[PDB]
């Protein structure tokens, strides 16, 4: 551990004032458990959507499929909790999600990921990211699932959903990576100088 | 989990006696309510945090053995 | 809101599939069942103001204490406000049957009516009586496939309430 | 996320009253023609991987640029990450077309579709090419006529038609 | 494996609540579906043999070159092992359509299919038209929504083949 | 998990004592004979899609019941399983070999597969077959002397031996 | 990419720790292999268009069919496309080589290979086959420890393939 | 992150063609010369402690409002924090020094943390004083002649200084 | 434990595939060090009573007032702890020599080392100086790579301690 | 964000998402007993800072004579006036710490971070502690009854973490 963190200063979301039942049933993200994961087909669903959760479903690759976590999964003796921490305490997480972001993009991207929700405010960002300076982004996922806010809201058996109306999904504003330039990448203005291999009537 | 402390997994029995079952019902469940008894691995490095979040829910354990020595 | 069709498509983007044969077959017997409900709510859109007004008579029968005064039910704007919040159930029972589910029911009086009716001290008895009464109705006014969808809103609102 | 029925009946919330009988014959019809929808959406979905192929091969025959090294779909990464991309659009569009209302696209794949993309760096321009061979290639598909009835279903090819255009213009 | 009442019951009891109007009437719709569905299987488990054996020649004619010697095709054993696994899928083609669900087919082929293909190299293109001469025969084999069906299963197996 | 250093290290600790002179030696001579073993491992890699594989051809060949109908790996799912199980068998038996140490496999791999094959239903002695092919086609990748120099490994064959038939006896 | 001195660099940040003396270690083992990877990398590139026409002629030899009008491999435009498609291997074994690590290859190849393959209809075994030519030919181009490296890093391509 | 290496294939990649002559050249230059880089990262690593400890001496020597109440280290926490920030710096910059690219330093430390100084109302100038404090610290650390072989290291040490130094710009 | 090749594993275990070019590399650069390394573990073992010594009477220079009554140090059993610690130090840097990794000491040591210090009043910096003369004294007892690897070990574990 | 009686009734009650319930009002009500003996012996502690500051640091070169000859930390005009910072930086934290009835001050502005900075700066906390049983010493003498007792428990706290 440490020092202690800042203050987490909270503010207005709707998470934190949800007695009511939501507007929309059908907009109400699917609170996958541990009943889906006796069935075989149901476990896939599962799978599926954890891939889809963390990763965003653009990442779904057969080169970044967990296998072991998988088979865990299916056996039994692994935990929902410790599913969706060994996703995020993975290789891939790390290469697609922590590298192309700082660590404040990147701890917006876990809040929305792991905890459903869009961080409070930017200080949030600040707090939160100094786990990750200070001690790898592997404790900073252990300090989310194992945090009081992720064990109310979801629990040990229960896959992380997100805390809003999901007419407004959180993957389609936050993609893994915004506003950087790529080094596998060319700039748009630029053009390939290289050779054509072919002449496709040009 | 490199070390040896990664190493030495340990199996935990945990039943979910009334005592559990007040304690979930003040509070409310969160979940779906469950079987009473289920075997539960642990590696070394979450062992003590694990029974203590177990004490805390007031669930009381049956069995823990060492899956590895 | 809730809906056959869009339950379909909740369920198939949850997974993040297309739309596979299981779930068409839903689709499809919506809209079969289409033709019954609309009827069913047409007919009771006509007879709308006799349904309401017998409904306010209905509770003010079971419910006598209430039209006395120093009680909820006494006054003129109680009374019209029971024509109003009737009209709003019917009104949402029809939505219900149009929409081929019970997703206008819970998006609009469902939700929240618990803790709304507490506040306002509005016994849910009483709207349980003018249900029921409108239930009795129905089995007038309909006959067939369309009765039947009629008393299923209905009594889906009905558990709801109690 | 609202259908057609849910749609008349917020319309109708809105001004506090009752469906007219009018309304009610409207959404009679749609349920009417809802057995050619269907059949129009399992078009859609079952040629599916032959919509995306097609799409594909014409975008990346037109658009070299591309899936040149520094492309946007130059390594297997980025070229599975624009198949997928365009199979999500035609999820989208057969859900909308089921549904017969397009506030699908709009609140869950179109709502700051554009603002992702130039995050991304990707062409915008490109995905709405993309999205328009797309079209192309799923009317020849919904058009085929072997193992369904001979019908008259111009409209629903207008709808399908409006949804690809509107999520492209969205997009681009 | 999978079902539409296995669907309705599964989710009824994950939320621990009771059957809504929605699922009873998703059921109503799939009693209705059993009619054409199981006289669908009939007609398909009449005509197996005729299948397989005209399926294996359509593999052979697309491709003439895995009967060459040192590829797949060529071999006894090998193409007896082509007809048992046609067999497999007109098996659980049939299956699906009484089930009126593609649960059998997924839990049973779709499961793991890709890389069971990729270790054996059993290249999909060969099973996608074995299933593409099945579906044409099946067009002329059935009539109405038995065949619209049939076709639907075909369809879902290829595609997942794909 | 440990190594045979490690394991050396172990029993000097619990001795109290340093490492021996003898105990020095005999870890500095299997330190030269590292450069002999990535080789072995290598060979065990490189070729692993290979020896499961024909593993698998031959295991299905002398047993037929296994995919008949009705069989453990019968359906596709199950079928698959069991590639992954000769897979994963494989790879902590290349990992075991690099180690020189028996307690990574027996601790991680091998610590838990046999109840949960018994609780399966699985047959644990068809498991051991293909094991026992799996050792055989790794001799016979082994043995290669192919794009290598020269060399005696007797020892490295002895010790992968000894480490497949373990895996084999704990299976069974 | 991904090469030694950043996994170490990863291992360490992740951990939030300095490197120590595993970490460099395994870097200065990374120092000292270099020269022989440069040497087979340069060796390699050296060899361009033979290798690269090798290849093809292989996997034409090896799939006689393809090359037949209305295969992949017919017309001038699939055959360049082979070509450069064997350049892409070849150009990211060579990346592999001077990085000494096998992140050129899992990032540009491998990453999304079966989803592309499969969504072209390419198949594996062609690339495997090309893959073997240049292997058999790296054999006689390269002696020594660099024949070892490139001989690896080939070998992790075709088993990424298969 | 991305190393010399990483770069040069990218750079090549970019340009769709295989690294040219010259630039294998530079890349084995590099991989001779990192037996001195290890050396000069393990001496950074190895000295952190007082390489902080120095650093801080002086800092606080010199700008002595930090330490006063009201002042921008005052209570134990900040103190603490800021002592860690420079040894999170250090770190980086040692990874950095070893990569031989400061990909690594700007995308995980240096990206954002102006903006978090004035956010948290830190004095960003005095960070780069702090982190030039340090630059000195280490560059009597890595001159260290005793216990290494000696030879030229005058290339590693503009380096790191161009490191420490760029850390210093990015902050203030 | 920790070692090169234990992290070598315990990586390739994490990514869940077979051992790669990266990770053999570091294996083998891990073995040509094994040899200077073992060297340098015989070298510190040969020379271990001298050593302890050495060691403590440094402490007790750099610390004339522990000696004294009234204090800590004093007492001849605490003498003994004082030559057992040392034992155990240089002994588990010549672990770390023989295993190529920090993680004999890490185990041995550094785990739980500042919790220790705090409830038996242990101060750190004696064993920080403790080291510091094994230091100087291995670098005349020791030369080349041997020196190296005990340096770097020896060094770790004061910042370890410190 | 100090921890506090008030602080922990209404975080405790904001979690819970409810009113402030009786138990609450009745710990409450027992701060607001117990602010008075504290604010005395807040009192009558910031009003002899100085004697208690020259005597902590006396009684700290006292047990510790080898911090002040030549080569040592405690060497040092600068040092010796350093002492007494650190020394009445404690003392104004155990007062505030009186004054707000909880250890919130203590564990805010010294206990958070206090042995990262003294191992880096090498001080030991053995000189703190001794000033600060000095200082229970005296505040021994000083105060007398209920206020003696609640002074004394947040310098054994200040003690209690030092350790
Ligand atoms: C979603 C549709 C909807 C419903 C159903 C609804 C019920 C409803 N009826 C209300 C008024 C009222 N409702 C009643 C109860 C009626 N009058 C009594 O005489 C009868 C026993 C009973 C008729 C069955 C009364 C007495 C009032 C006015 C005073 C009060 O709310 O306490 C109010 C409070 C608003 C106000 O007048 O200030 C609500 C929320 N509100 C809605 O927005
Ligand atoms: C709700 C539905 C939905 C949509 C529509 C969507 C678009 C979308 N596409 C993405 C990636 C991508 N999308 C493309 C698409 C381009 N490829 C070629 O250039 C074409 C011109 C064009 C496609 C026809 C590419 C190349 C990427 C990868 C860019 C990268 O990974 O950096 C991403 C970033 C996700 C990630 O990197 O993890 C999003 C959010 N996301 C969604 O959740
Ligand atoms: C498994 C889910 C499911 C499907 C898919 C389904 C399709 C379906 N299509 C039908 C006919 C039809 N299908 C079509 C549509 C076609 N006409 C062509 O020209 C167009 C290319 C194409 C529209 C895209 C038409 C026009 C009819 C005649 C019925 C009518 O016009 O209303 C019918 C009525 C029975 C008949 O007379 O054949 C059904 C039930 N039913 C289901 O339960
Ligand atoms: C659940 C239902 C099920 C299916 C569908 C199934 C397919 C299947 N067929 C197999 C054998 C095979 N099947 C074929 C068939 C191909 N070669 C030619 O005959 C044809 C052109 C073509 C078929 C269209 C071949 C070549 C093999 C042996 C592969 C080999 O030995 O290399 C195998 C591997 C068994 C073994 O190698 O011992 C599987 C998994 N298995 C199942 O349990
Ligand atoms: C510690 C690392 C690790 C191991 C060792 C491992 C093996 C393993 N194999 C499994 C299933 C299986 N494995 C088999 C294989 C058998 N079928 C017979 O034909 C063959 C002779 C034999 C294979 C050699 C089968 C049939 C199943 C599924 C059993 C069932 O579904 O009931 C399972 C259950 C989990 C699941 O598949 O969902 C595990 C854990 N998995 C791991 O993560
Ligand atoms: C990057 C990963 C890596 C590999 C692959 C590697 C192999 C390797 N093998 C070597 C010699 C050798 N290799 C072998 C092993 C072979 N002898 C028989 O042919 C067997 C079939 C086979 C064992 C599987 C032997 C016996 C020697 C000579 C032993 C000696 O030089 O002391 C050498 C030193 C001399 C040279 O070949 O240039 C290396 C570096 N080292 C590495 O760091
Ligand atoms: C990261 C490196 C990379 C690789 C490796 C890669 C492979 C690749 N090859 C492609 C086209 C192709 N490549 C081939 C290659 C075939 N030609 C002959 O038949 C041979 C048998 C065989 C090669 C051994 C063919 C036929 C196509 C055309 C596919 C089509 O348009 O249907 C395409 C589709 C994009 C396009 O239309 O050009 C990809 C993605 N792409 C990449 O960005
Ligand atoms: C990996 C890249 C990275 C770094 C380095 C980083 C630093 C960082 N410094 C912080 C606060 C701080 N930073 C400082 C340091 C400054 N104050 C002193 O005057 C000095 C001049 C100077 C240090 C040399 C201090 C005192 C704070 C505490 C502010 C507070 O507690 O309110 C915080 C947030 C508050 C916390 O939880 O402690 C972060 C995240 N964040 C990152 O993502
Ligand atoms: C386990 C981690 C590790 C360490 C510690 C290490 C040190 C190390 N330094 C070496 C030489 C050297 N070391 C240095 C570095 C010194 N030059 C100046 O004095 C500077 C003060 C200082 C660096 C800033 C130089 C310049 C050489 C000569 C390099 C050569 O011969 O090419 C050598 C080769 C022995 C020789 O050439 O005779 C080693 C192994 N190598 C490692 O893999
Ligand atoms: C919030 C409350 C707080 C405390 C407690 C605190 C302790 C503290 N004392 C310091 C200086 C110091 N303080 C001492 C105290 C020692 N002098 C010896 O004579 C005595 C045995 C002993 C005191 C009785 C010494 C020796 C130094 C100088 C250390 C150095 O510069 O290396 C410093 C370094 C700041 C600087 O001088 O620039 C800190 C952080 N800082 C705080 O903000």
């Amino acid at each position: 551990m440490g020092l202690p963190l800042l203050d987490t200063k909270y503010s207005s979301k709707p998470h934190r004032v949800a007695s009511i039942p939501a507007v929309n049933a059908e907009d109400k993200p699917w609170v996958l458990d541990r009943y889906d994961l006796r069935d075989e087909q149901g476990l896939q669903s599962f799978i599926f959507a954890a891939y889809r959760q963390i990763f965003s479903e653009h990442l779904i690759l057969e080169s970044n499929r967990q296998t072991e976590l998988e088979s865990q999964l299916r056996n039994g003796k692994l935990l929902v909790k410790d599913f969706v921490r060994g996703l995020g305490k993975s290789e891939v997480f790390r290469r697609l999600v922590l590298e192309p972001n700082t660590n404040y993009r990147f701890v917006e991207i876990c809040l929305k990921r792991f905890l459903g929700r869009e961080p409070y405010n930017k200080q949030e960002l600040i707090k939160w990211s100094i786990i990750i300076a200070e001690k790898g982004y592997h404790a900073f996922i252990d300090a989310v699932v194992d945090g009081a806010e992720y064990a109310e809201a979801f629990g040990e058996d229960t896959l992380p959903y997100q805390r809003r109306p999901l007419s407004q999904p959180f993957n389609l504003t936050t993609p893994r990576l915004a506003d950087i330039f790529q080094d596998d990448q060319r700039s748009p203005w630029e053009r390939y100088a290289g050779p054509k291999f072919f002449v496709g009537w040009k | 989990a490199i070390t040896t402390q990664g190493k030495r997994i340990y199996k935990i029995t945990v039943s979910e006696a009334g005592a559990y079952a007040t304690n979930k019902h003040r509070t409310g469940y969160r979940a779906p309510i469950r079987q009473s008894n289920y075997t539960l691995t642990v590696p070394y490095d979450r062992f003590l945090p694990e029974m203590i979040r177990l004490h805390q829910s007031g669930a009381k354990i049956v069995n823990v053995t060492s899956v590895i020595s | 809101s809730r809906t056959v069709i869009t339950e379909v498509i909740a369920t198939a983007d949850s997974q993040g599939r297309f739309l596979n044969s299981t779930e068409l077959q839903a689709a499809f017997g919506r809209f079969e069942r289409a033709v019954p409900a609309i009827e069913a709510a047409r007919a009771l859109t006509k007879n709308q103001d006799a349904l309401v007004k017998g409904a306010v008579q209905a509770v003010f029968k079971k419910f006598p204490y209430v039209t006395q005064p120093g009680e909820k039910g006494y006054g003129d704007s109680n009374q019209a406000k029971c024509a109003r919040d009737i009209g709003y159930y019917l009104r949402f029972i029809t939505y219900s049957l149009v929409a081929s589910g019970t997703g206008p029911l819970d998006d609009y009086v469902i939700a929240g009516l618990r803790e709304v009716n507490r506040a306002f001290n509005l016994n849910p008895l009483w709207y349980i009586e003018a249900l029921n009464y409108i239930k009795g109705e129905t089995g007038k006014l309909l006959s067939g496939q369309s009765k039947t969808e009629a008393l299923l809103y209905i009594d889906h609102a009905i558990n709801a309430l109690s | 996320m609202n259908d057609v029925f849910t749609r008349a009946i917020a319309q109708a919330d809105l001004k506090g009253s009752f469906l007219l009988e009018s309304d009610l014959d409207k959404l009679a019809s749609f349920a009417k023609e809802g057995v050619k929808r269907l059949d129009a959406v399992a078009a859609l979905t079952n040629n599916a991987p032959a919509i995306i192929s097609d799409a594909a091969h014409k975008l990346f025959a037109e658009q070299q640029e591309l899936i040149q090294p520094g492309g946007n779909a130059y390594p297997h990464r980025r070229m599975a990450a624009c198949l997928r991309d365009m199979e999500i659009i035609l999820r989208y569009v057969s859900y909308a077309l089921l549904a017969g209302d397009a506030s699908v696209l709009d609140d869950r794949c179109l709502n700051g579709l554009r603002e992702t993309y130039n995050a991304l760096g990707t062409p915008t321009q490109s995905v709405a090419r993309a999205v328009q061979l797309m079209k192309d290639a799923a009317m020849v598909h919904l058009k085929s006529t072997a193992n369904v009835t001979v019908g008259d279903c111009s409209s629903l090819y207008s709808e399908a038609a409006t949804y690809f255009d509107k999520a492209a213009a969205s997009i681009a």
